[PDB]
């Protein structure tokens, strides 16, 4: 991963020692590059994983999740570039490398072999991300959600870093090489019912489950638009990363412990996608989108079918997009009016009709629509949901219902009817954001004619 | 003819000639317990270096 690594770190050196105005051109030109040679990860067989050395790994889990990650990177610098303008210009280069830190953090983490050093990387993403919410996020509330960003996260990862390593102890090492052929099943016991919950309620947190989610909507609301991207696209998934390494040596205590989880995101998704049908604010309402569609991640983890890691996968990368996209989306809205308010700006669709296009494509990959990988993802998971209970199919079908219905709702409220009369600076759209949103869809549409190298390792 | 030691005569350490035998255990001591075994050999590095978690050195 030295590969990988190494170029990324170089990053830092690039933007500090970039011409004045060349900050932008020289990270957005170097940092694509370095997403192209990401391609070479798709180097995967058949049984056993890309073992490069002992500390990084590679497997068919791991390496979209990079891809997505690398891509993200230049995407973030195109979208930051215009509000940090009349930025001071060591705090411009200082933000670019928060940028940077959070990339090489998060190639780290989702390559690490054993589980210690995933925790190191999985907590360090931290610091970046509080740093950028709370320094250049644009309110006074961004100081609160930091704090409840930083405590929701640690109050759940401390007692899993207790559990790991008691896990060392125990079974002699972390390693997850070592761990799949050392695994020994778990037995009911109220000591191993508290393992459980430790080793998972951290990445319940990051997901984020339903009843622990109400940072995720106070972040979002106060981020910075490079903020929302990494924090929609990738650090989500680091919880249903984490998930998925680890169910692995929870076993069979799962098959009960579940049930708990199950219940509340199989209910929660069909409250939050409600709750979206009165959002007032665009950036809560697609936070709040955000939390839907992960509680079918969490479902589909917990079942541990080899349908439902398949359909896990496909809608990690597919959700990653799409919310990214929305993001930008409602943020170049923002750009003009200053304002998150859904229903101040209206009938989009006759001053910027070509934003209106990039409008209807997200939010059709939103609802599901098929074949996008939104879809693949989706039904992978309410096939496997199926097979557990018949009767989750209820809550399955009425969650696509409210989905399209909040989906639509948002590009009708925004872009149809007729417009604000009073709000006369609808510029029309840059080539930075019209190239902005393109680099977002066509990606997530070529991949509908690929659609293996976004399942897993179970494909 | 007794004659009058002189001074520091009496305070000299001198030998005594017995046939007692010396004493083997004036203390009376119990066996002293064994000292912990020594180790010996070679000092090679640690196998693996350090083996802290994921370190490998
Ligand atoms: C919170 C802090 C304040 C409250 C104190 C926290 C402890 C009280 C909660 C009970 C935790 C369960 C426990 O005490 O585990 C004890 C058990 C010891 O068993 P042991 O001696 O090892 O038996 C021989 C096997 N080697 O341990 C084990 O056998 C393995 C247990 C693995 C490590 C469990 C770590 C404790 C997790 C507690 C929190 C879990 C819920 C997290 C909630 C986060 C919410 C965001
Ligand atoms: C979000 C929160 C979700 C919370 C989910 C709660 C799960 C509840 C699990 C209940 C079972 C707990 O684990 C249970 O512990 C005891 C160990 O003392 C085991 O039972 C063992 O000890 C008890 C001592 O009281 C004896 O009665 C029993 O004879 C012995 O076999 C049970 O075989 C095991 O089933």
């Amino acid at each position: 991963m030295l590969k990988y690594i190494i170029p990324t770190i170089m990053l830092m050196p690039l933007t500090w020692l970039s011409k004045n105005n060349m900050i932008w051109v020289n990270s957005t030109a170097h940092s694509l590059l370095i997403s192209f040679t990401s391609l070479l990860l798709m180097n995967q067989f058949g049984d056993n994983s890309l073992n490069f050395s002992l500390l990084f790994f590679s497997d068919s889990l791991s390496t979209p999740l990079l891809i997505l990650t690398m891509w993200l990177l230049p995407l973030m610098l195109m979208a930051s570039q215009h509000h940090l303008s009349k930025e001071n210009l060591t705090r411009k280069k200082l933000f670019i490398t928060m940028l940077i830190s959070l990339q090489l953090f998060l190639i780290m983490t989702f390559t690490a072999m054993e589980l210690i050093l995933f925790y190191i990387l999985f907590e360090a993403t931290l610091v970046p991300t509080l740093i950028i919410i709370t320094r250049w996020g644009n309110q006074t509330e961004r100081l609160n959600a930091g704090l409840y960003f930083l405590f929701y996260t640690l109050a759940g990862s401390l007692p899993l870093l207790v559990a790991l390593i008691y896990i060392q102890n125990t079974v002699g090492s972390l390693n997850f090489l070592m761990l799949q052929y050392w695994v020994q099943p778990v037995h009911n016991s109220w000591s191993n019912v508290f393992m459980w919950l430790a080793c998972m309620m951290a990445f319940m947190v990051k997901m984020p489950l339903y009843g622990l989610h109400l940072w995720l909507p106070k972040a979002h609301v106060e981020a910075p638009i490079a903020g929302s991207m990494v924090l929609a696209a990738v650090l989500l998934k680091l919880g249903g990363y984490g998930m998925l390494r680890i169910t692995l040596i929870l076993n069979p205590m799962t098959d009960f412990m579940a049930y708990p989880f199950i219940m509340l995101s199989l209910w929660g998704m069909i409250m939050t996608s409600s709750i979206c049908l009165r959002q007032t604010d665009l950036k809560s309402l697609i936070a709040y989108s955000s939390v839907s569609h992960m509680a079918l991640v969490i479902v589909a983890i917990l079942i541990q079918t080899p349908w439902s890691y398949m359909g896990a996968t496909a809608l990690m990368i597919a959700h990653g997009l799409t919310s990214s996209m929305l993001f930008c989306l409602a943020n170049s809205n923002y750009e003009r009016i200053h304002s998150r308010t859904m229903i101040l700006a209206r009938g989009l669709q006759t001053l910027l009709p070509l934003m209106a296009t990039w409008w209807l494509l997200a939010s059709l990959t939103n609802l599901a629509l098929p074949p996008t990988i939104n879809l693949i993802g989706e039904l992978f998971v309410v096939m496997s949901t199926f097979s557990w209970s018949n009767i989750t199919i209820i809550l399955m079908g009425v969650n696509m219902v409210i989905t399209a219905l909040y989906s639509l709702y948002m590009l009708i409220m925004t872009q149809r009817g007729k417009y604000t009369y009073h709000i006369n600076n609808i510029s029309p759209s840059f080539t930075r954001e019209n190239a902005l949103m393109s680099l977002h869809i066509l990606p997530l549409l070529l991949l509908t004619l690929n659609p293996k190298i976004i399942l897993g390792p179970l494909y | 003819g007794w004659v009058r030691p002189d001074l520091g005569d009496l305070s000299k350490v001198t030998k005594v000639k017995t046939d007692r035998p010396l004493p083997e255990n004036p203390y009376h001591s119990r066996a002293r317990p064994e000292p912990n075994p020594e180790v010996e050999g070679d000092l090679k590095p640690a196998r693996h270096g350090s083996r802290l978690f994921f370190w490998t050195m």
